[PDB]
DNA sequence: TATAATGGGGGATGCA
C-alpha cells in the first residue's frame, strides 16, 4: 500500500529524474573544484540538507564527523560563492 | 504587425508609402521525450540561444 | 553493468 502510493513515472519524467541526477553528479563534481574540498563530503551535506534534519550521522568514509555544526559550516561556505560558482 | 515610422510622397494624385513595419512570424517546434526544453514562457531569445 | 520488465500467496475464565 505504501508502494502504491507514489505514482508510475511517465517516460518524460524518467528521463527528467534522470538528466536531473546526473546533473547533480557533474555539478558536485565542478564545485570540489570549486571549493578544493571532497565530493563525497559536499554531496552528503547536500544530502543532509535535502533530507532534513531527521537524518544526520557521520558517514564511514567521509573524513569530517556530519554533525549540524559542520554541516552549517559548509553550507554557508557554499553561500559565500559567486551566481556562477 | 504594427507601423513604426511612416513617411510618403505626393506624386501626381497618388502617394507613395515608406512604412517602417514590425512583426512576429510562428514557427512550430516538435519536442521529443528525450529532449528538454530549457527555455521558459515568453522568453526573450536571439540568434543561436538554445531553446531546447 | 543497458531489449523491456514496476502492488504476494475445545473450553472456560479473567480483564479492557
Amino acid at each position: 500500500h505504501e508502494i502504491g502510493q507514489v505514482p508510475l513515472l511517465t517516460l518524460e519524467e524518467e528521463v527528467e529524474l534522470a538528466r536531473k541526477v546526473e546533473e547533480g553528479m557533474e555539478a558536485i563534481k565542478k564545485l570540489s573544484e570549486i571549493t578544493g574540498l571532497d565530493p563525497d563530503l559536499i554531496r552528503e551535506v547536500v544530502r543532509a540538507k535535502i533530507l532534513g534534519s531527521a537524518r544526520v550521522r557521520h558517514i564511514p568514509g567521509l573524513k569530517e564527523t556530519l554533525d549540524p555544526k559542520t554541516v552549517e559550516e559548509i553550507d554557508q561556505k557554499l553561500k559565500s560563492l559567486p551566481k556562477e560558482h | 504587425v504594427r507601423a513604426a515610422q511612416v513617411e510618403a510622397e505626393e506624386e501626381g494624385e497618388t502617394v507613395y508609402l515608406t512604412l517602417f513595419l514590425e512583426w512576429t512570424e510562428p514557427k512550430d517546434y516538435r519536442v521529443q521525450p528525450h529532449m528538454n526544453v530549457v527555455v521558459p514562457e515568453g522568453a526573450r531569445v536571439e540568434a543561436g540561444d538554445k531553446i531546447v
